[PDB]
RNA sequence: AAGGGAUAACCGCUGAAAGCAUCUAAGCGGGAAGCCCGCCCCAAGAUGAGGCCUCCCACGGCGUCAAGCCGGUAAGGACCC
RNA sequence: UGGAGCCUGGGAGUGAGGGCGCGAGCGAUAACGUCCGCGUCCGAGCGCGGGAACAACCGAGACCGCCAGCUAAGGCCCCCAAGUCUGGGCUAAGUGGUAAAGGAUGUGGCGCCGCGAAGACAGCCAGUCGAGUGGCGCCGCGCCGAAAAUGAUCGGGGCUUAAGCCCAGCGCCGAAGCUGCGGGUCUGGGGGAUGACCCCAGGCGGUAGGGGAGCGUUCCCGAUGCCGAUGAAGGCCGACCCGCGAGGGCGGCUGGAGGUAAGGGAAGUG
RNA sequence: AGGGAAAGGUGAAAAGAACCCCGGGAGGGGAGUGAAAUAGAGCCUGAAACCGUGGGCUUACAAGCAGUCACGGCCCCAAGGGGUUGUGGCGUGCCUAUUGAAGCAUGAGCCGGCGACUCACGGUCGUGGGCGAGCUUAAGCCGUUGAGGCGGAGGCGUA
């Protein structure tokens, strides 16, 4: 037999924040962590990805001219319930979400998808208002 | 076998694709990404593979 | 101690005393193999080629045997084609006896 | 509807590439019964289940020891009318 | 030396085709249109991989089993296995992420022609001004031209010295294809004390159909027999044993009077 | 005029449940008969659909041709099995008809039982036997009472 299989261990918390970055290209590595992508008890089947705080939301950089022409979308069940609005406006007012939706679009989409979409704190900062652990990663 | 690998060797410098690549060249036909459970049970262990596997590589 | 051996197209880790199944060998009931197919030790030996020069693993065979029954079965839809068949793969059971590397 | 913000065609400032001239390529202003917010209504099953004010607190007896325990309470809440 | 060929005979089904590529007719150099000709795949491979999804586009012809290894088309930022791999260029429209006549000092790379101390190309009396100026024409990439009816989107997130486009280079991932190990069946070949058992080598997707083996149901000979109340047939359970399978044994409970081998024979036989 | 069903079975023997108990009765609960009473009377055996009670596992932020593969937890005899299913991978019902069907094309509520390639006489290939330049009898007659004999008119074949 061989189930190298893991033991349920500590789940480790972490620290991060290229306030300075482009997102996707940083949304992409938040992912692999929270899922347990990066250490090799990976187990598909069972959440032991990092939990994981980002601090200093807003701020990131966006390539190109993407303000105005990224238009972000929400349907109500309704007759002409359509809503169209742009990255602009979403800074504006909830950029929290900006880097929160970028995430969600990279995790799979079972109930564990939605289960690690859990293990990850966004806060438009810095300060992260829980203090108990948090090894930053740079 | 080969998700879990990547992580453990790219925990080392190198990637998945390079690390094969070595081990090719560097003679060794074991491996058998099954018993690349060594990755968890004797890391002392893997860590020599992968200095095998970077001679053959660089 | 530790050691990676080879037989039946598939390779495994040995130690001591133990073993499970490994694929029908040409073995006589209670006699003794050793499968010099080896790689790996419990002291850090590797392969300079695939196999270590001065290295082996001896073993004793306890028999042979016939798996659990699976049943094969085919179908295709509209055209009356179904196919029942009964297959059990054999076996061969080993206990590890030393690894004189 | 007042009102506040951002815009469409369109009307400008300043300005090189291109010693001139150009609303534009770096920047800055005007500009619609339209867009955003403002008015009225629903809304924390917003499983991300929020917040503020005030209250009630004792193990009383038994298992893989905090109910996964039965039986009386507390602040309270039902039943019937 | 091939599931090639030819000769004689027994049994068929088919006689409604469809898409794609190429060559013509009809049509409007229309149609998932229609007629023929050459080839292919589906039909019958709606089995498997790629293509977002999808009979016929690309890859590939699936006896079974394995928690081994190499590949193919297509792929290696996340969803999603593998390079945010290396080296040189282009593009700023999200072009890429699907549209024409015709328009434009968008860019980048080539041109070969005007004529510039008869020093005006641009500007205020030509002096100063003191230099690069125009002119068509090729090639790469892009811009307008671009309006339809339930909510949008390149499959999604998201990508800008790229995760787009062009040209090199090395490496990985990736199927039921190819190897490795074990097993089956059929042919051919070996042994040849023909042993129906051992060794070797090939074949085994499949609708209409053709051919070969078996299993089970009722009844007859076997029978003036054999099993049976210390339990027949039938019924209910099982993780056990034997068969590739249809099936057959074994055990436990129920049931209360029937059952019927080896080897053969009929048919109201699934 | 005519059409025309359904519906068999206690037990060897009625020994067919005196008497008591709850109930208007019908039913039951004790008692008793019997080898057996889930043999108690539309009573042998009593299968399936269908309807209940009790017990183990399991579920109220999910999404599905209902399964399969893999881990993991709990529950029952022990280094192995059985039951259940939390998460993850993969997956367009059966039949017919069709160039093409998950198809929004036909049929089917579910279970049980009934339900469709036959026989006679010619013919033609193939095949296991008998006899062979020959082979073979029909109606009938005699026996058998699950016995077989005889009967060449005829028929095919030898140009």
């Amino acid at each position: 037999m061989k189930t190298y299989v893991p033991k349920q261990v500590e789940p480790r918390w972490v620290l991060i924040d290229a306030e300075g970055k482009t997102l996707g290209r940083l949304a992409t590595k938040i992912a692999t962590l929270l899922r347990g992508k990066h250490r090799p008890d990976w187990t598909p089947n069972v959440a032991m990805g990092d939990f994981v705080v980002v601090v200093n939301a807003d701020k990131i950089r966006v390539t190109g001219k993407k303000l105005e022409q990224k238009i972000y979308t929400r349907y109500s069940g309704y007759p002409g319930g359509l809503k169209k609005i742009p990255l602009e406006k979403m800074l504006a007012t909830h950029p929290e979400r900006v880097l929160e939706h970028a995430v969600k679009g990279m995790l799979p989409k079972g109930p564990l998808g939605r289960r690690l979409f859990k293990r990850l704190k966004v806060y438009a900062g810095p300060d992260h208002p829980h203090q108990a652990q948090r090894p930053e990663k740079l | 076998w080969i998700v879990r690998i990547n992580a453990a060797c790219r925990q080392h410098g190198l990637n998945y694709s390079t690390f094969i690549h070595g081990l090719k060249k560097a003679g060794i036909e074991v491996d058998r990404k099954n018993l690349a459970d060594l990755a968890v049970r004797e890391p002392q262990v893997f860590a020599e593979l992968v200095e095998r596997a970077k001679a053959a590589q660089g | 101690m530790f050691a990676i051996v080879k037989t039946g197209g598939k390779q495994y880790r040995v130690e001591p005393g133990l073993k499970l199944r490994v694929e029908k060998l040409d073995a006589e009931p209670g006699a003794t193999v050793e499968l010099p197919v080896l790689l790996l030790g419990g002291e850090k030996t590797v392969v300079g080629t695939p196999v270590v020069e001065g290295a082996s693993v001896v073993a004793e065979v306890l028999g042979h045997g016939r798996g659990k029954k699976i049943l094969v079965s085919k179908f295709k839809a509209k055209v009356q084609y179904r196919r029942k068949k009964g297959h059990r793969q054999p076996y061969t059971e080993l206990l590890i006896k030393e690894i004189r590397g």
